[PDB]
């Protein structure tokens, strides 16, 4: 219903300026002041922004008049004040805005706590999002017959999200409960669910997490729960998430981690585990092994070893990144069977020493990050095996450029010139390891 | 400031019209980013207001600032 | 620091304009393992229209694509 020849119907009248700005339609309410109460954003078919500055809901009053946008997909209303005791789709409805999949309610200036009336009518939608920095209540009725809903987004300082906001949610796919204050799962919430795949609880205060906060989350691909202040996790906490592909354990608190606790989420596919607050010295023996589709891995920080058993046949490893640890050493078996690897990063770790067979089956290895360490040399014939070889980083180490002990690395780093980013220098001397030439 | 219908961002802005030259404002400043809860503990992730500068200086982005 | 590799450069409106371009525009922001799950980062070329009217380039922003 709306374009270019609504545009120009506009303007001159000096009630509401509608001009153009790129692909969108910018319209100013009143016309021509430095504080619109209404400041909207219109790309036709795709999507409409109502801008608010409100002192109070009768403003709403001064809305522009007439209007017919039409057919949109993504309605965006921010910093607008909650109308009353009325529903959102009156304001809608007065702009002449229909079949809207997409409902975005960003806003510090509510007025008043959200009901289920707030959203009547528009029952059919796909996306939610309600986002504040005020401290909220949510009703457990907000959102009843929202069963087209396959997208759901809540930040409003959430302590206890109540159990019967789940129900009619038949058809959700997407949960991004970030940013919030939850300090427990609501109990029984996923067998509402069975279409759910993303679930994102990070940045909350989720510190004891238990098997039973995800019972009926079997169908769920990806669990982020980063920065929850979890210290400690039992074994069997993810025991229910049996089609899991994805994990995000970063940003908390362990000092360890339990053995098993990869144990029947045997679909893994990526777990980061990074900017750990504290020290995890170590990680429990076979932790990622028996894995048949785990391919990549990232791991920070503060690492001092790894056992020897960490992969063991998760042959489909495809990325490692262990850089900015504190390992002194790798075990000789650690990628014994990482076939596919493609690539490995142990930079900025304080490695002394290799062993001589760790690269022994990596033939598929193409980039290899081992600059910023504290190795003084390599064993002969580490690298024989790296068939796929395409770049090594091996500056920032303090090399021994003694002659036998250097000969393998110097001839080796010649041969493969190349493959080398940066320039591996001698200690002391500054020389570059692949200028030294030692005899025969 | 509104963006595309699949995509978020770190930080957002407010757009106006100065007398006609488009500026992009930081919705309040110096606030901290958003989704930025997983990077290092040194790294401060600061929204930042940047400018573009006529031959004097235009507010035209909001930007994520990883201070350390 | 910046997610986003960029370059300050002068684009002319045909007085020049000194603005901020992608050094890697369609491709990842640094850092892209460091955001949550479901958001995939790239870094966008962002415009600012003056007015004839010119789309001139702003900043070069990390966007998440869901
Ligand atoms: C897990 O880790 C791995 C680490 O390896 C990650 O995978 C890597 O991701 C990189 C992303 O940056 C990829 O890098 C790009 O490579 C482009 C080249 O293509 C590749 O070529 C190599 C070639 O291999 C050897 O090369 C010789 C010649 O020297 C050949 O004779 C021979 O082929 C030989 O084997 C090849 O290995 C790659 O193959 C793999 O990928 C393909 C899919 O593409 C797949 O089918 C195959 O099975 C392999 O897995 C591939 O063919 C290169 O063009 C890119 O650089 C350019 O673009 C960027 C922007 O994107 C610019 O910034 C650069 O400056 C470059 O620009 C120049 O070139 C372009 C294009 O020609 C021009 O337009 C410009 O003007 C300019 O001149 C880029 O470096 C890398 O390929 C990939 N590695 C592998 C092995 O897959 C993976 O991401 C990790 N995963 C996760 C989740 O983290
Ligand atoms: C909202 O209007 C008031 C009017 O007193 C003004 O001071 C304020 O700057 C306006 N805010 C915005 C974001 O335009
Ligand atoms: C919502 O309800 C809580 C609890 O009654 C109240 O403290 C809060 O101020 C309300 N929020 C708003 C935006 O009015
Ligand atoms: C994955 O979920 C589907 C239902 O969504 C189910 O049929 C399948 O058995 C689940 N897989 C596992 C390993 O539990
Ligand atoms: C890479 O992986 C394949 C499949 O796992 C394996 O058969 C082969 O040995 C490896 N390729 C090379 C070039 O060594």
């Amino acid at each position: 219903s709306f374009g270019r020849d609504a545009c120009s119907e506009m303007s001159i009248d000096g009630l509401c300026q509608c001009a153009p700005i790129m692909s969108e339609y910018e319209i100013i309410c009143p016309a021509n002041a430095e504080n619109p109460t209404f400041r909207l954003t219109i790309q036709p078919k795709d999507y409409v922004q109502i801008m608010c500055n409100l002192t109070d809901t009768t403003d709403y009053q001064q809305l522009p008049k007439k209007l017919r946008i039409g057919e949109v997909d993504r309605v965006q209303m921010r910093r607008c004040m909650l109308p009353g005791h009325t529903p959102i789709a009156s304001i809608l409805d007065y702009l002449g805005i229909v079949s809207p999949t997409t409902l975005i309610f960003e806003s510090d200036n509510l007025g008043m706590n959200i009901t289920r009336q707030h959203l009547d009518r528009l029952h059919g939608l796909k996306r939610f999002r309600f986002t504040t920095r005020r401290l909220t209540h949510i009703p457990a009725n907000l959102l009843t017959d929202m069963r087209n809903l396959s997208h759901l987004e809540l930040r409003a300082n959430i302590e206890e999200m109540p159990s019967h906001l789940f129900d009619d949610l038949e058809n959700l796919e997407s949960i991004e409960f970030g940013s919030n204050k939850l300090r427990q799962m609501p109990r029984g919430i996923f067998g509402k669910m069975p279409k759910l795949k993303q679930l994102n609880l990070w940045s909350n205060q989720l510190h004891n997490l238990t098997k039973h906060d995800f019972e009926g989350a079997t169908s769920v691909l990806g669990i982020d729960i980063h920065d929850n202040g979890i210290e400690q996790l039992p074994h069997d906490v993810f025991a229910h998430l049996t089609n899991v592909t994805d994990i995000n354990l970063s940003a908390n608190l362990f000092r360890s981690l339990p053995q098993g606790l990869f144990d029947h989420n045997k679909h893994l596919n990526e777990v980061r585990l990074m900017n750990n607050r504290v020290p995890l010295a170590t990680l429990p023996s076979r932790l990622f092994a028996n894995q048949p589709e785990l391919q990549i891995l990232r791991l920070r920080a503060e690492l001092q070893s790894l056992p020897g058993d960490l992969f063991e046949h998760s042959t489909q490893i495809t990325n490692i990144s262990l850089g900015d640890n504190l390992l002194k050493t790798l075990p000789a078996t650690l990628l014994e069977h990482q076939v596919n690897l493609l690539s490995l990063d142990l930079s900025n770790n304080r490695l002394t020493h290799l062993p001589d067979s760790l690269f022994a089956h990596t033939t598929n290895l193409t980039d290899l990050r081992l600059a910023s360490n504290q190795l003084k040399s390599v064993p002969d014939g580490i690298f024989d095996r790296l068939t796929s070889l395409q770049k090594i980083w091996l500056h920032t180490n303090p090399w021994d450029c003694s002659c036998p002990r250097i000969d393998y690395l110097s001839r080796w780093l010649n041969k493969n010139s190349q493959k080398e980013q940066g320039s591996a220098k001698c200690s002391g001397s500054g020389k570059p390891v692949r200028s030294i030439i030692c005899p025969t | 400031g509104v963006g595309g219908s699949d995509e978020r961002f770190l930080c957002r802005s407010i757009r106006k019209l100065v007398y006609a030259i488009q500026i992009e404002e930081c919705e309040g400043a110096d606030q901290p980013c958003d989704f930025a809860a997983n990077f290092p503990q040194s790294y401060n992730p600061i929204c930042k207001q940047h400018y573009t500068q006529q031959t004097f200086k235009i507010p035209s982005c909001c930007k994520c600032a990883l201070k350390t």
